[PDB]
Formats: structure tokens, C-alpha cells, sequence
């Protein structure tokens, strides 16, 4: 061992990034994460699924169980 | 030869392979690509986009992603990497 983390997916606009989240990342975490990838500091994350209009990861419950459920996410402008 | 990732790179409707050690950060793999991509005769680009277990087409281009490809291929440790540009 050395570090564990998840490998979680998100989706902006029309391109896909790729983040890991450790078995105890929050929300602002999860948020801090995608920031960097994207253009902005002001973007929103979501579960992305069949739908790909699933929750938006607001709260450490969601983003985590992400990370653990292994769900897809779908970042955008807010 | 020794431990390093080929990226496998898809630039329009063509494929080029960049070989980057694992030993190094998202510049010279970068290096490496802008060494293999710029032949599309378009740009020397800045940012890489990465074939996810998911089924889809992932960016990359940080040292948490970094961190996360190279890990994300420690899992199948298949010393390669599924890249595509525009």
C-alpha cells in the first residue's frame, strides 16, 4: 500500500476528465479536483448515468459514495 | 523496452505511439507527445485525452491525472496508454 484512491470519472460540457478520490474525499474535494481540470472555479458535478441526469455532487455522501460506487460524474458551468 | 507507456495517440483519423516512461511527470510525456503528435501538422497541443475502463474518452493533463493514469494502468500494469487528440 502507499495511497488508496478511486479512479472517478467526470464529463464537462463535451469532454471527460479523470480524477482519484481516496476512500474519504468530500465534496469540496471531489470539487477542488475537477476546478483544476475544467476552465473554471465555478462548476457543478453530477452522478452521470444512462440518463445523464443524475444528482449533482454537492454533499460528501454523493461525491464519496462516487468514489466508492464507482459513479460516473458529469461537471458543467453553474 | 524497460518499464515505460506507449500513448497510443488517435489525431483525426490517424494513430501515432508516444513512449513515455512511468518515471516521468506530464511534461516530458508531454514532450514526448508534442515529439510524436506534431507531425499531424496542426499544433504542438498542451493536453491529451485518455480511453477510461469506463468505455469513454477521459482528459488529462495534471499531476492528479497523472497520478491517475498511471495508477489506472498499475491496475492491469499493461505498460501502454489508449491517448486521442481532437
Amino acid at each position: 500500500p502507499h495511497m488508496k484512491t478511486t479512479k472517478i470519472k467526470f464529463y464537462y460540457k463535451d469532454d471527460i476528465f479523470a480524477l482519484m478520490l481516496k476512500g474519504d474525499t468530500t465534496y469540496k474535494e471531489l470539487r477542488s479536483k475537477i476546478a483544476p481540470r475544467i476552465d473554471t472555479d465555478n462548476f457543478k458535478l453530477q452522478t452521470k448515468l444512462f440518463d445523464g441526469s443524475g444528482e449533482e455532487i454537492k454533499t460528501d455522501s454523493q461525491v464519496s459514495n462516487i468514489i466508492q460506487a464507482k459513479l460516473k460524474i458529469s461537471v458543467h458551468d453553474i | 523496452p524497460l518499464g515505460s507507456i506507449l500513448f497510443r495517440i488517435s489525431y483525426n483519423s490517424e494513430i501515432f505511439t508516444l513512449l513515455v516512461e512511468k518515471v516521468w511527470n506530464f511534461d516530458d510525456l508531454i514532450m514526448a507527445i508534442n515529439s510524436k503528435i506534431s507531425n499531424t501538422h496542426i499544433s504542438p497541443i498542451t493536453k491529451i485525452k485518455y480511453q477510461d475502463e469506463d468505455g469513454d474518452f477521459v482528459v488529462l493533463g495534471s499531476d492528479e491525472d497523472w497520478n491517475v493514469a498511471k495508477e489506472m494502468l498499475a491496475e492491469n500494469n499493461e505498460k501502454f496508454l489508449n491517448i486521442r487528440l481532437y
